[PDB]
Formats: C-alpha cells, structure tokens, sequence
RNA sequence: UCUCGUUAAGGAACUCGGCAAAAUGACCCCGUAACUUCGGGAGAAGGGGUGCUGACUUCGGUCAGCCGCAGUGAAUAGGCC
RNA sequence: GGCACCUCGAUGUCGGCUCGUCGCAUCCUGGGGCUGUAGUCGGUCCCAAGGGUUGGGCUGUUCGCCCAUUAAAGCGGCACGCGAGCUGGGUUCAGAACGUCGUGAGACAGUUCGGUCCCUAUCCGUCGCGGGCGUUGGAAAUUUGAGAGGAGCUGUCCUUAGUACGAGAGGACCGGGAUGGACUUACCGCUGGUGUACCAGUUGUUCUGCCAAGGGCAUUGCUGGGUAGCUAUGUAGGGAAGGGAUAAACGCUGAAAGCAUCUAAGUGUGAAGCCCACCUCAAGAUGAGAUUUCCCAUUUCUUUAAGAAAGUAAGACCCCUGAGAGAUGAUCAGGUAGAUAGGUUGGAAGUGGAAGGCUAGUGAUAGUUGGAGCGGACCAAUACUAAUCGGUCGAGGACUUAAC
C-alpha cells in the first residue's frame, strides 16, 4: 500500500535520501503498489555531493515496504519501513553500495544486479 | 409538501379498511368453563394446568 | 467443530516443543533457488499465536543491520524442518506488541533458568 | 450430470504434496434416493428427483409419504431436479454417494446467500458517500432521481430495499478430497450460503 | 441479550431485581426483565451450592450490599443478611435438583401501557 | 439524521480556503536568534525529570532498591515557525 | 444574433458534488477499400454505439496552459440534466476603501475585504414487502418458459523467428502459451479492523464496622489484549470456447449487350455489432400451463337450480419456545411421537498466574502450592424450567359435442 504523495526512503549510496511518489506505473488508473513494483518519483531531501540532487524526476523500484507481501507457502513479511533503490531502465542501480535487507520477490523479475549487493536477502 | 386536493370519501374508507382491532386465543377453562386466555393464568379461576398458583 | 477436526488430525506435526511469547526461537527454514533447496536460519523472538488448532501460528521479531524484520509461519507445515528453543524470559504478556517502539538496551527481557 | 446435494459445515486448511496452504470449505452430504424420473413422453423433457436429508415422521403428511413410498425411505427434506443428465443408466429408487465427484476437479457451487435485511444505499451498490465536511449535509444519501424533461422516474434506480436472500453460482472451482467413509466433499474457495444451508454440485458447463 | 438502558443503568437493574426474589421468592414484573432475570438468578445459586471463600467473595459483588431479613428470636435479634440467606437456606435446599429452578406465569397486561406482566417463583 | 468512541497502509492527494476534527496543555531544571522606540521579541525555538520502599534528611535533596507497555497514570490546563 | 407568443397573486443564475441516460458527424479496441503502402510505421475514406475513456499544480471558474501516465484521455442533447438531493465560493442587497466621473447628494460589466438558502410527502413515479380474490372439487410438492434484467473492457512478456522484409538501417502477418490493470459476484479458514453483560494493570474519592478482599463515580475513568457477529486494504472465481443470419468489402457461374460483367433468375465468404450460447426473475402468460401423491357423501325443501344450511376427511391456521430469518407482517427450526430456547455437567477461543496459606526479605515486593483463576454470542452431552390444556377454518365436484 504506496501510492500518490508518500514518502519513500532511499537504501542506496547514489546521494538522495527521501523521496515523494509520482505515480505507479502500470495499468491505466492504479492506486497502490507493493513490494517490486517500479515507480516515479522526485527527490526531496539529497546529501551534500552525490550524482542525485533536489528536483530530479528519477524511477525507482519499491524494496521492503510496511505491510511485505504473502509467501505463497503461508509465510509473510512485515518490514519496519520503506525504501527505493533508484534505477536507469535497465533494472541497473546507480549508487554503489545498499544498506538494509531487501525482501526476496526480486528474484522473480530480473533484478538480479540488485540482489547481489544485498546484505541480507529474506 | 403539502396536500393538493382533499381526499374523497371513498378514498378514505379504501385506506382504512385495514385499520381493525382482532383478539385472538381464546379457550375454555378447565374447572370453571370460562373463557381463558391460553397459555395465561386464569383470572377469575385462579388455577393453572388444573393445578392452584395463586396462593399465600 | 467436532467433524472437522477428525478430518484434520493427518497433518498435524507432532513434535513442536513447548514455548510461549516471549522465547528466542532459532527457525530452520526452508528456501528455494534454481533447483536446489537450501535451509536459511531465522531467529528471534517469540511475539504473538493465534490460537486455533490446524492454524495455529507465531511471529518472530528480529533486528538485521537497524531495521527490524518479522516472519509469521503457520504452526504446522511441512516446509519447516525444525524449531528449538533456546531461552526462557519473564514476561506478562500474551501479545507482546509493544516492542516495536523500543530499541537495543531498552527491549531486552530477564532471562529464567526453568 | 454429476450431481449432489449437502449441507454446509464451514472452512479450514489443508496443505498439499507441496507445502501449499489452500483454503477449503467442507461440503457434507449423505445418501439419497432418486425419487422420480421424468420422461420425455410424459412430462416432456427429462429430469431426475433427488432429495439429501431425513425427516422425523411426526413432521410429513400422506401425500409426502405416498409420494415417497414408491421408493420405500423415509420422508425426505429437500426435492430438486436435474437436466442434461445421460438418463438412462438409471432407477428409481436408486442411490448417489459421493463417489461421482473423486476428483473433477471443475464444479459449479450454487446456494442461497446470506441475509441482511432493511439496507441502504451503500452497502448494497457500492455508490460514494458525500464530502463528510466543509459544511455539506448530504453524507450518505442515493444521489439525484434523474432529469426533468421526462417528468417522471425512468426505471432501474437503485435504492433501498432486503438486501441478500438469492440464489447464485460460482464457476470452475476444484476438488481437493473425497472421504466416502464420511460423505465429505472439500472444494478450494468461497462458498456462498449460511451453515446448515442447502448447497448443490454439478460438473461444469463451460467444458 | 437484551438492552433495556445504558450498560451500567441495566447492570444496576438486574442487581436490583435479583436480589428482591432471594427474600421474598416470588416477583411481578413485566416479560423481559422476568427473562433475563432468571438467566442471572440461576447462575447465582450455583455459587449457593460451593459455599467456600471463593464463592462467597464472588457472590459477594452481584448482591445488593445489605438488605436485613429477620423472622427469628429465640431470646435475640437475629439478623439475616440475604446473601448469609444466600449461602444457609437456598443453598442446602437444591443439593440434588440441578440447574433451571424458577418457573415463569403469564398473567396479564397492565392498565397504563398494556406490558404483560408476569410471576416468577422457585420451586 | 443528530450527539459520541475506535481503525490497517498512506498523511493535505479533499477543498474556493487544513472550515471541521487530530495534535500541544501542569510543576521543576537547562537553554534561547534576527530585529528595537532598548522597555521588549520570550512561555520564542529546542530539550530533560515526576511513581513506590528504605537509608541519610545539615536545609533543600542526595543514595540504594522494587514494579508496570505507560508513574502531574483519571478531569481541569498554549500548537509552532 | 432577430422577434417579443410564454411565465411579474414571485417559473432561482455559473462552476463543483452524488446519479445517470441518449444521438454518432467515432477517441481506443473490431471488419474493410486506395496509397506517392518494401518492413515496422502511416495518410484518407467506408461499416460499426458493445464496452471504455486518469491522477495533480494555477484561477470563482468554466475555457485554458503545464507535470506525470495510458489502448485512448471523443464531440453533443436531456430547463447550456440534476439546489422540495448538497455547496453558495462566484455575479446582483444594507458596512468600508482605492482609481476615475460629477460643483453636489451619488455613480462605474473597474477593483479589494465581510455578509441569514424555509418545508412533518396527499396524488402519480421509482425501490422492497404483505393482505384479498381469481385460475370452475378440496389439498401437499416438483417443474416448462411467452417474456424481462444482468454481463460484454483491455495490456505486457515468451515462442513461432532474428525468419519473410530490407543495401543497410531496422523488423512482421497469421498461431500457441504465461501473467497483469480496472470492474465485479460470494465468503471469514489466513493478514488486519471493530467488538460498552470477556480477561488483566493503574489514579482519585466514597461506600460494605476495621486490616485483607470488593462495589459505586469520573467520556466504557484511562491504558494493554480480544470470542462469536459484521467486515476490506484479505481470500476464491468471472467476461472461456462455439453456432446461425447480416453490414462495408471480395467473389463463382451467367445474360439483356455473340464480348466484358458479383445479379435480374441461381450460389457462397464475411465484424467487439443482431439472434442463441453464460447468470438471474418469471403462469395475475385473466391464452391464468404440466406432472407425482392424498382425501370420497347429512337435513328440510327454495323447488330440484351451477338451491340453502349444519357436522367432517386430507390439510391449514390461531396460541407458545426461537433464528440460519427479521422495521411490522413474511421465511425457516420446534412445540412431550420433544434437544426449540433457558438452565446444569464437560470442552474450546481468550486473557495470562485466582483467593487463602507458606518461605525469603526491615520494606517496597519476589518464589511456591498451580498453564492457575475467570470465561457474552462458540462445540458437545442431559428433560431440571418452559413449548399444558385447547380452539377456528376447511369438498361432496355445471353444460354441449365427438370419440370410444
Ligand atoms: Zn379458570
């Protein structure tokens, strides 16, 4: 449950740190988004430096949000937070380093340049 | 609103046709042969089932 | 009630050991990669059951890298090899929600030797 | 063809050869006799009586059980009928376990929804409240009539009115068990209908 | 259930209801409140028949506090405080009947608003 | 329809306008900018403590220990830039 | 824009909200002809109204400019739809001010701040639900379908195939498969919400003679959990595959016109559209349908007629215990040939360690007796209480003609 005007947060060294969605790309009038769903949003709050900077409209890609998605064995998963790892359209990050653990549906669509930087993939 | 003409008298009547007053349940007591209310105590009787209730 | 159950006594695993919120509990799971199947190992803290007998269920509470995480696994399933007890701690509550807002040298339950 | 009555008794779980929850509800049914067979030359198509539970004797009368006697039960409490069925392959008097059905696997659930009384306007269409603030005072109210060129209120406005209390089908569901030592059905999905309610199972029509 | 007032209006009610009915064992009152009244006074004389600490000090909260009965002197004033009633008459009176002891009598209605009243007794 | 109570995830996307609701609110302690008619702004902002038991109380309080998710544990009692 | 027939014993304006509906001069999806159509794209014209047609920033806004998506972000009618359904911001009251005009009192489709919107549904109309009678003996059940309603949307990826195509550049038709968006039908086993006669903690003050234990009041006193029930953001499914007759278009065969030519006689293909296919209502369909089973005859005469009256069969109702139903009535489960409700004995969800004792402590408190005590709607079992005794209604089956 993401959607229009929520604040995300970045789990990337690429220089942003909040974010506001955009939209949710996919469909012709959706509402929400869930764990691995890509999105559109403009950074709002940046460190000093960094290659991303205030008012960029940039898309980024949805990883451990507040209510994770349903194991299809029977198990779920129920992060703390939210968080985005912004992308160049090729599922391919721009920062270089990523902190927090990352919720394992990635897998199932081809980031894998992603999972292969994860700390912890659960 | 507010009315916009006076009702008939026939329309009166065809409305108040089921506005009546019907009693119902009425039987025959059991040691005094007196109309009785069933399943309700006997008043003038006093008894119940064939049996005194209304008693000191 | 009672025609259910007798329809529902073939699945039920019968060597979980006993404990209640409030224990660490290390979980032998079971993952899926390519075609393989190898056994992560979740561990935390006994939070929350729904009593209910075939689905039953418990969550556990961990903290990896500052950011808590939970996994909730239905009390009877076959894609969970094993559980184990590891401690026993004082505790009053049966739902132990209120855990969410504390962190490290504040979230720490007193150990029992029984 | 295929086709049973039951009761209904509530849901559960069930895990399958593969560490896969599915939820499932718990049709249950017994015996029941094929009371009539309907024929083209005399009631001009072809059918087939069933009926799925037990009454007292206290709770019949004379033409039930001169209607039932030429089977020789006793008295049943639901009758219904069935079309498109090979008839054939038939008796009256005969009977239908829960053999038919071992797994099917496509079968159209039908039953009588639940019931909800007097409702309004919302919970019956789905139609949006109004702003609850900013000084209005039309919260939850059915919208307008209509125009005014007609001079009248064209049909098929939707207000008011018992909401729940029909029938309805759900299609393409599977079968998950047959326990024939019990007469016990358990399909995957919602089913519509009370406890203890009336339900019946064919074979699907959409192949 | 049946509401009749807020909560705590009808909790007062009933405590009220059922603790007349342990002193006299006979009451006329209307239809619905005889109902839910002998729910409430059947399950408090099973707490009659423990007679320990534990069934006098949770008997001891659905009785109106202290509500005298006496008839008895033998050169004394003895006095009875229906709930001692409670757990010295009642109770010793019931050992081998067991649950649902009040029975129910429809009358008649009333002059003012036509509530058909009704009797409750013990036995 | 009116008068009240509670809510997952999001938190002004509603709307003419955050109207309405929500949020702060007591006592003690630390600390506090531009600007100025030098009096003020100032309760600016932003923070910390409060329960019970024993000991010592110089006097105020300090030490030690105990329990709860929460210690002006209910009602009364500034939203800020 | 014109006219002034219409309404001055009062016919209320713009936008936005809820709710729709209809036309097609069509925005997307569907079928086609031509091309200055190699392919992928495209241009125009024709047939076609089945469904669908977004969130936000700025102004009172219609209009419009902009950002981000999408298959697409259509144009119009319905008092420029809808105020006895909502707002009243806007332009049109009384206050006040600026610029300009007037010598003045005042004025300005010039501007700025503030400002009272009443109504208990009689008739028709729409949404649901009963009573009366009819259907030609009285009753219990199961169905046919003349008709009506619902539903109709679509993307992306993979393979066919790096092929046909093309110098390269780039890159398919027709098929097969997987998975989404919006919309929508049912349900509570999972995740969550609620849950005021469920369980625990804790403040004040007052009451039960006191300590211990408890009640009353303070938004349910406030806080932490939460059963049944009702629930969506949760779960499951749905628009699948086909047939018949047609639209634009394309033919086959064939002449009037020794040829050519789809047409007049003959004979075909062809679309999300028409009619079936899928789901629901339906014999008040007064053209009142069909089938299975059940019940079979007193008194006088009005005068024997489709006569009047009385007692019954089958059955139904009244009355009472209730809910899987419920505004009332109706539907359904039962009424001693009994588990319908209450109660009682077990059990479960749920809280989370009762009271009284004992041990350790100066004391707060802690340990043990004990997964304890309590436990509204939930699951079993038992006639202890209550469904007693009763009462009312309810047929005796017309005629004509043919056949048998
Ligand atoms: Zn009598």
């Amino acid at each position: 449950m993401i959607q229009q005007e929520s604040r995300l947060r970045v789990a990337d060294n690429s220089g942003a740190r909040e974010i506001l969605t955009i939209k949710v790309l996919g469909g012709s009038g959706r509402k929400t988004a869930n764990i691995g769903d890509v999105i559109v949003a403009t950074v709002k709050q940046a460190t000093p430096g960094g290659v991303v900077k205030k008012g960029e409209v940039v898309k980024a890609v949805i990883v451990r949000t507040k209510s994770g998605a349903r194991r299809a064995d029977g198990s779920y998963i129920k992060f703390d937070e939210n968080a985005a790892v912004i992308i160049r359209d090729d599922k391919s990050p721009r920062g270089t380093r990523i902190f927090g653990p990352v919720a394992r549906e990635l897998r199932e669509n081809n980031f894998m340049k992603i999972v292969s930087l994860a700390p912890e993939v659960l | 609103a507010v009315p916009a003409r006076r009702t008939s008298k026939a329309k009166k009547a065809k409305r108040r046709t089921h506005y009546k007053l019907t009693i119902k349940g009425l039987n025959a007591c059991s040691n005094c042969g007196e109309m009785k209310k069933s399943h309700h105590v006997c008043p003038a009787c006093g008894h119940y089932d064939g049996k005194d209730v209304m008693s000191k | 009630n009672p025609l259910i159950q007798e329809l529902t006594q073939e699945q039920l695993r019968t060597d979980i050991p006993a404990f209640r919120p409030g224990d660490t509990v290390r979980v032998h799971a079971k993952v899926v990669e390519g075609t393989r199947e190898r056994i992560q190992l979740f561990e935390g803290v006994v939070i929350k059951r729904r009593g209910a007998g075939i689905s039953e269920t418990y969550t556990v509470r961990k903290v990896s890298n500052g950011v808590g995480v939970e996994r909730t696994f239905p009390l009877h399933t076959p894609r969970v090899a094993q559980i184990e007890v590891v401690r026993y701690g004082k505790v009053r509550r049966a739902k132990l929600y209120y855990l969410r807002a504390l962190h490290g040298k504040a979230a720490r339950i007193k150990e029992i030797r029984r | 063809t295929k086709g049973i009555l039951g009761k209904k008794v509530g849901m559960t779980q069930i895990f399958t050869e593969s560490g896969e929850l599915i939820p499932v509800t718990v049709v249950e049914a017994t015996p029941n006799v094929v009371l009539q067979v309907k024929t083209v030359e005399t009631d001009g198509y072809e059918a087939i009586q069933v009926g799925y539970q037990d009454k007292r004797e206290v709770l019949s009368n004379k033409p039930a059980k001169g209607h039932v006697a030429k089977a020789n039960t006793a008295p049943k409490r639901f009758i219904k009928e069935f079309k498109n069925v090979e008839l054939g392959e038939y008796e009256v008097g005969k009977e239908i376990k829960v053999d038919v059905f071992q797994a099917g696997d496509v079968v159209d659930v039908t039953g009588t929804t639940k019931g909800k009384g007097f409702q309004g306007a919302i919970k019956r269409h789905g139609q949006s409240r109004g702003p609850m603030s900013h000084g209005s005072r039309y919260h939850r109210r059915p919208g307008s009539m209509g125009p005014v060129a007609p001079n009248r209120v064209f049909k098929n406005k939707r207000l008011a009115g018992r909401m729940g209390g029909d029938r309805v089908t759900i299609q393409n569901l599977e079968v998950v068990k047959v326990d024939v030592e019990r007469n016990v059905i358990l399909i995957k999905g919602n089913i519509p209908g009370a406890k203890k309610s009336l339900i019946t199972i064919k074979s699907a029509v959409k192949a | 259930r049946k509401l009749g007032r807020t909560s705590s209006q009808r909790k007062a009610m009933l405590r009220d209801i059922t603790t007349d009915l342990i002193i006299n064992e006979r009451i006329v009152t209307t239809e619905a409140r005889a109902k839910e009244v002998r729910s409430t006074v059947e399950k408090m004389i099973t707490l009659g028949k423990r007679g320990d600490l534990h069934a006098r000090r949770q008997a001891a909260t659905f009785v109106r506090n202290e509500v005298a009965s006496v008839r008895e002197e033998d050169e004394s004033i003895v006095v009875e405080s229906a709930l001692q009633k409670l757990f010295n008459d009642l109770g010793p009176r019931f050992a081998e009947r067991q649950g649902g002891y009040t029975r129910i009598l429809k009358t008649e209605p009333r002059r003012g608003d036509a509530a058909p009243m009704v009797v409750i007794e013990f036995v």
